This record gives C-alpha cells, structure tokens and sequence, in this order.
C-alpha cells in the first residue's frame, strides 16, 4: 500500500513602496522638513498686500 | 500590573494661550478621573463638561456618587502637548510612588489613607478654568481617612433633613465648615437605599440578646469613665436606656447547636463595618514619607505608596 | 495678539501673486492692521 | 531595598542568642528609612498614654505602621524589608509562623496581635511583642470568636482548621486584655439598631415571614431626641472600624520547591500583591 499527502506550493504578496512625490498630489504641499518641531510653539508667517 | 509601569495620556489641543498653558503647569499632582483606562483621552473626555449628565450639573453629593464609577488617577508630568496620569486601580510606577499635592484645608500624617472629596469647602471651590478651550477643571480634594467618613457622613445626614446645625466641623482645633446648598432628591434617596439595606442586613436574631445588655453599659457608665465619654452627650442609647427596661426572648429554634452571638457579629463586620465603602468610595492611598516628616503641609507633594 | 516685527518685511521671503481687497475676509489672520496711507504705528 | 536597625551598646550574651531566634518575622516601624533605632522598634515605642496599650490600640497602630519582615540578623543591625516597597524589586522573601495554626499554599495571611498567650532584652529593657501571622479566613472568625467571648461575662471555644483542632482557651488577663474591644462591639450595634429602629419604627412589628418580605422587596428596587446629629456619631464610629477589623492581608503565600503545607516552626516562602 502507497498513500500520501501533498503541498502544492504556497503563494504571497509584495507590499507597494509609495513615494509621496510619486502622487498627483504633491503640488499642494510645501514640503520642507524640521529636525525639530516640538522645541516650538506658536509660530508665525508674514505676508504684506 | 505591568513591568514598565502604565501611563495614560490626556491629550492637550492645539489653541491654547500662554495664560492657559501655565495654568496647567500648576497641575502637577492632583487627582484626575478616567472614564476608562484607554492610553489615550482627550481633556473634553476628564474636564466637568463631560461629568454632566443629560444637561442637570449635579450637585455635591452625586458628585460622591460619580467618582465610583470612575477610575481615579494622578498626574505625574505635564508637556506641552499632552498630559501624563496613573491610575490608582491598576498600577503606580515601576516604583509604586506618584507624588501628589496638597489641596486639602488640612495637613496630613505619615501612614494615614486618603479618600478624596469634592470641593465642599467654602472659601475653596478654586477650579482651573482654561478660557481659550471653555472647560472647567474641578480638582477634587485629597483629605485623611477619618475626615472622609465624617464629611460624607455629614451631606447624608443633611439630605435627610429636606425629606419631612450640621455643617461645623472640628478636625486638630482648626474650625472648618461646609458649603450649605440644596440637595437634589434623586442622589439623596440613593443613599438612603444604600443605608437601609447595609443597616437591616446588620440585624440578625442574635441581636435581641446585645440590645438586653443595654442596662449594663448605662450602669457600667456609672463606674469606668472608658464608658461615660464612649456613648456620648449627644448619643441615643443613653436615653434610649433611661426609658427600656429589656429582656431575651424565652429560647430558640435548634439554639443548642448554632452561636446567636457569633452570627450577628460575623454578619456586622460585613454590612455595617463595610458601610463607609459603599457611601463615599475606597481607600487607595496612604502616605508613606521616606524621609521628610510626621506632617506633609499644605501647597507641599509627598510621596505615596499604595493600601488596600 | 502679538504685534509682529516690521524688519522682516524689509527683506521677504516669498512674494504673493494676487492683490485681493483683503479685510473682506479677516479671520483667516490675527494681527490685521488697515493701514491708511504711511501711517503712526508703523515706526 | 533593605533598612537597617541598629542595636545599640552593650548586649549580654544569651540576649545575642535571643535576637538570634527571630529570624523571619513580622516587625511593624514608623517609616521606611534606611537607618532606624530599636528602641523605635519595640514595644516601647508605642506604649504612648499612660496605660500600656491593649489589643484594640495595637490594630490602630499597625494600620499606621508599615509592616517590615526581618532577612538576616547582623549582631550589629538587624537588617529588614518593608512589605509595601521593598518587595516590589526583591521577589519573594521568607516568613516564619508563630502560629498554632499550619499555612496552605495560596492563602492571604493577616495578622493579629499576641491574644492566645515575647523575647525581653534586659540588657535594654525593652520586650518585644510580635504579631500572630494567621491565615486571614480565620482572621473573621478568631477574631469574632474572641470578641463573642466577652458577651457572654455580661461550646464556643471548638475550632476546626486543616483536620486539625484549635482550643482557644489552652483565662486571667486575655479576657482582661480584651475589655475595650467588647465594649464597642456592643455600642456600635446598639447605636446601629435604635437609630435604625426610630427612623422606620416598624422593623420588630411586621408579620415576618408574610408582610415583612414586602417590606424587603420594595427596598431592593431602584424636648427633642437629637437623632439626625446621632448618625455622625454612629457613621464615624462604625466607618472607624471597618478598617480595624478587616484584618486586610499584605501576604499571600506561593510554594515552590518545597512542602505543600507548612508547619509551626517552619518558614513558609511568601509575596506581595504584584
């Protein structure tokens, strides 16, 4: 008598890297970085008509 | 509870004015109620805002009647963005030690527990009010154990009174008194039930023998003066004992076997003994200094390690 | 309401593209003067 | 996280061998401090009035002392942890029973004063009285058994604990020793029950397995006598003793590699509340 089981294999994903810049999106943003924002509290920007 | 201690966050907004941010720098230790032990709250969830029921802000005594369902915690830091509490049911620090702060009238002593009150006291209603977020911040006030059972013995005894003075207190000679205000009727009878049932649960068969010896403690007045200042000027069974005359009953059913003595203090222990928990709420805290002083005075911290 | 500080005006950072009558809407801001032509406050 | 007391100058020699006996038992002292004086430790050093304090005044003062378990004994400082910090970093910490009474795995452990029957030091003139770690299930009982005892001066003494046999009476001073917590036991009931009496005057006279139950069901649903200033003088009163005599338990006891009961004289391995 000859008998058994059997795995066929066993199938998976890739998580999609999404740059931010790669959007559409990215015109309505100003986009530059603090090093440091909780070192700070209110603060301010100027413009004059 | 957990090795790395367990700290909630009370989440600070967004606008807030410098005359609001150092008004919650003077915050330090002080007592603050979770609804729930989430990780993270927001002010609008502890602020009295949300202690309100539908619409009707209750009064002092539901104010007792609401912290038993809350879970009562203690600020150990505040940042600017959030605030970071304890709370007392689950665990205290790696340490077991959070530092409070005295709001109380009155000073402390080493080892006493704390049950905290409402503010009460006249004179002393101070609640932090930030104005750029429109809440109000009522601080409840730590107090000694024995003053807790006197101060929630005292609102219950006056709510009775409105049903058909009281309010001066005496605690180490300093004369303190209490806000005199009308008392809702629904609270009150809450506490009412909550008497009736402890103190009628409290009366077994073997009771009938204690209230026949009523006439030896009014004779045993007379002699030890142990016994004449125990019962009292301004007490019940004094002229309770100048008018009945009492005798036991005759026998009891299958009395050889059970203790009718033994019975009724088995079951006092556990419904009238246990009565001062189920009014105001429990004992967590006592104060245990390590190396300050036999008095922590008032506006000072002071250590805490926890207490059954 | 901080009165904000006139020298940085005097070399901007970024220039704005559209003139719009600008006290229509105010609360966009907080420190918003109508400067009728060069006037006290500004020195 | 261990404290020292000192002892201080000039111990004889069978008072080395005394303090030698008390290797693993239950000393309470003021406030946890890394150094601490043994006149500040003993009997002594509550005896505060004029009458040295019976077994009411002791439970008093051991709610406001901080209960300390004795390690090792140095012939310089006896060296001691607290069980409300110290035992929160160090695991586990052994115990040893006065009691005539064996300890069970898992059982929380209170403590009473000495009421059934005591190391002197003559050279310091000092005694030093020591608590009685019984299993706190008895605690309501012994307790309650004791205070019924003085009842009676105004069949009972058969206990049964682990197969075994109590005797409580093994007469002269306990009974004596015991006079302050009879007479407010009594105090606080008869105070309970005519205040109880006066503010619903029907509670004796209701036919009681017929209309008295009514009388139950509807509480469970959702000159002058100077009555409503009397509460206060039972509620304090009776809110007093409801931490006296809880007889709450600091000590629970879990073995591991060793006997599954524990036997007087022997140490029984012991934690907190995590």
């Amino acid at each position: 008598d000859v008998e058994f089981d059997a795995l066929l294999g066993s199938y998976c994903n890739t998580l999609s890297l999404v740059r931010f810049l790669e959007l559409g999106l990215s015109v309505a943003c100003v986009c530059t970085k603090f090093p440091e924002l909780a070192y700070m509290n209110e603060g301010r920007v100027q413009f004059e008509v | 509870m957990l090795a790395d201690g367990f700290e909630t966050d009370i989440a600070i907004p967004s606008g807030i004015s410098r005359p609001d941010a150092a008004a919650l720098q003077r915050c330090e230790g002080r007592v603050v109620f979770l609804p729930t032990i989430r990780r993270q709250l927001t002010l609008a969830d502890v602020a009295h805002e949300s202690f309100v029921s539908g619409g009707v802000s209750p009064d002092t005594l539901g104010l007792l009647l609401a912290y038993r369902r809350r879970f009562p915690a203690v600020i150990t830091r505040v940042l600017p963005t959030r605030i970071v509490a304890c709370p007392l049911d689950v665990g205290l620090t790696h340490a077991g030690t959070v530092n409070l702060r005295n709001t109380s009238p009155v000073d402390l002593c080493n080892g006493d527990p704390i049950s905290l009150v409402p503010p009460v006291f006249e004179g002393q209603a101070t609640d932090v009010r930030l104005d750029s977020l429109d809440l109000t911040l009522r601080f409840p006030v730590p107090l000694p154990s024995p003053l807790a059972r006197e101060i929630v013995a005292r609102l219950v005894a006056r709510g009775i009174r409105d049903l058909n003075d009281l309010n001066v207190l005496y605690y180490n000679g300093s004369r303190l008194s209490l806000l005199a205000d009308v008392q809702q009727l629904g609270p009150v009878n809450a506490e009412l039930r909550s008497l009736v049932l402890n103190m009628v649960y409290s009366i077994t068969e073997g009771t009938t023998i204690i209230l026949t010896l009523i006439p030896r403690l009014f004779a045993l007045s007379a002699q030890d003066g142990y016994v004449n200042a125990l019962l009292q000027m301004q007490s019940v069974t004094r002229e309770a004992a100048q008018l009945i005359h009492p005798e036991a009953p005759a026998l009891m059913q299958d009395g050889e076997r059970r203790l009718p003595l033994y019975e009724a203090l088995v079951a006092w222990l556990t419904h009238a003994g246990q009565l001062g928990d189920t009014l105001a709420l429990a004992p967590v805290v006592r104060v245990c200094t390590f190396d300050g002083a036999a008095v922590v005075r008032s506006g000072d911290m002071a250590p805490v390690i926890r207490y059954p | 309401p901080p009165g904000y500080r006139y020298a940085a005006a005097m070399v901007p950072t970024g220039s704005l593209l559209s003139t719009i009558e600008v006290a229509s809407h105010r609360r966009l801001f907080d420190f918003f003067s109508r400067v009728r032509s060069d006037a006290n406050s500004l020195y």
